[PDB]
RNA sequence: GGCGAUACCAGCGAAACACGCCCUUGGCAGCGUC
């Protein structure tokens, strides 16, 4: 049906430039208004820009006016957001949104995309170091044990941490990343398991950091 | 530009509670106000448009009203699928502006935290840095005090809290103490102290360097 | 009531602007003419 696929996000220095795309499927953008809305990590939605059908008129927020350019290519069924003079303030997930048809939904934004992550910083890409969180309860306690992994000092976001290659999801907790004073991110992933499975069940944390092409699997068993 | 002041910024309510979220415009926006529902890690979804018109596929528990420049979104009774953040947005004039959002969380009985302490990792001490991790598994509410074990440390600890679990409505917390490995081997017993409402007394989990 | 223009705000055309439509209305407008 209707789909919005944003691309072009990444990591850039302050003052750099980026060009985001929004590929539309299931409808033709020449009959609708296309909006861009961004969301900083842990904050609210912020309207960025929009383009109107038939006339191609464009509108911008005060925080991006002069630095951004929204446009469309109806032959490609794709909208674009040119980003220039980027500041750290522009670090956010950038959503693409279709304004619905006036008769059925008014001026509401009835369809959104998954978003693309734009990081504006002078910090260089760095991969994380991974260390285990050894389980506390032993193999024959009769209760529950907590184990995990600590991946530390990485930039930029994001990472993905799985356990047993996605086979273990009950009781897992991958904590949001915190920013250390060194400027690099760090988080922990834990899981509670029955003590009767220690020694017979295999536990591996799979950490994935695509921005740096870093792949690590670290084993977690009773120390 | 038209400012959208939304209130409250967050609430905790139980299933079956009638809630009304208020979004007030700084100037006349007619009725060109919509509401969106955003669940952690997902894309927003349209709920109602034109201040009071329900969008297709959205249950009848959602309603909206206008009183001049005032706009309220009302869920008649909370249900176990409505945990999310809600935003108001005006489309009367450009630039379109969103409200600050309202975080809707689920009220539930008090749950005590299960505490675990993890010593620094033998692979990590090789790197010259130390990191002790205290874990506070599944509790309610988010309010918890973690203090590091013996002068009490200050300024060298960071905390992180998960979102509300969609099943048991609990929270989890981590705390990491750094310093250096040289400092790590000059002290002996390490312990994290946690205070929680579901705890009659502060609970301290510790370990001896040497198993 | 009769005859002809005039599209301000709404509504409508896949349509916030531009383009187009709808003429006492969709608003208990207002200027010409019997």
């Amino acid at each position: 049906e209707v789909q919005l696929v944003e691309s072009g996000g990444g990591l850039v220095q302050p003052g750099g430039s980026l060009r985001l795309s929004c590929a539309a499927s299931g409808f033709y953008i020449s009959y609708s208004s296309i909006h861009w809305v961004r969301q900083a990590p842990g904050k609210g939605l912020e309207w960025v820009a929009s383009i109107s059908p038939y006339s191609g008129s464009t509108y911008y927020a005060d925080s991006v006016k002069g630095r951004f350019t929204i446009s469309a290519d109806t032959s490609k069924n794709t909208a674009y957001l040119q980003m220039n003079s980027l500041r750290a303030e522009d670090t956010a997930v950038y959503y693409c949104a279709r304004q619905g048809y006036r008769r059925r939904s008014g001026r509401g934004f009835d369809y959104w995309g998954q978003g693309t992550l734009v990081t504006v910083s002078s910090a260089s890409t760095k991969g994380p170091s991974v260390f285990p969180l050894a389980p506390s309860s032993k193999s024959t306690s009769g209760g529950t044990a907590a184990l995990g992994c600590l991946v530390k000092d990485y930039f930029p976001e994001p990472v993905t941490v799985s356990w047993n290659s996605g086979a273990l999801t009950s009781g897992v907790h991958t904590f949001p990343a915190v920013l250390q004073s060194s400027g690099l991110y760090s988080l922990s992933s834990v899981v509670t398991v029955p003590s009767s499975s220690l020694g017979t069940q295999t536990y591996i944390c799979n950490v994935n950091h695509k921005p740096s092409n870093t792949k690590v699997d670290k084993k977690v068993e009773p120390k | 530009d038209i400012q959208m002041t939304q209130s409250p910024s967050s609430l905790s309510a139980s299933v079956g509670d009638r809630v009304t979220i208020t979004c007030r415009a700084s100037q006349s926006v007619s009725s060109a106000v919509a509401w969106y529902q955003q669940k952690p890690g997902k894309a927003p979804k349209l709920l109602i448009y034109s201040a009071s018109s329900l969008y297709s596929g959205v249950p009848s528990r959602f309603s909206g009203s206008r009183s001049g420049t005032d706009f309220t979104l009302t869920i008649s009774s909370l249900q176990p699928e409505d945990f999310a953040t809600y935003y108001c947005q005006q489309s009367y004039s450009f630039p379109n502006t969103f409200g600050q959002g309202t975080k809707v969380e689920i009220k539930r009985t008090v749950a005590a935290p299960s505490v675990f302490i993890f010593p620094p990792s033998d692979e990590q001490l090789k790197s010259g840095t130390a990191s002790v991790v205290c874990l506070l598994n599944n509790f309610y509410p988010r309010e918890a005090k973690v203090q590091w074990k013996n002068a009490l440390q200050s300024g060298n600890s960071q905390e992180s809290v998960t979102e509300q679990d969609s099943k048991d409505s609990t929270y989890s917390l981590s705390s990491t103490l750094t310093l250096s490995k040289a400092d790590y081997e000059k002290h002996k017993v390490y312990a994290c102290e946690v205070t929680h409402q579901g705890l009659s007394s502060p609970v301290t989990k510790s370990f001896n360097r040497g198993e």
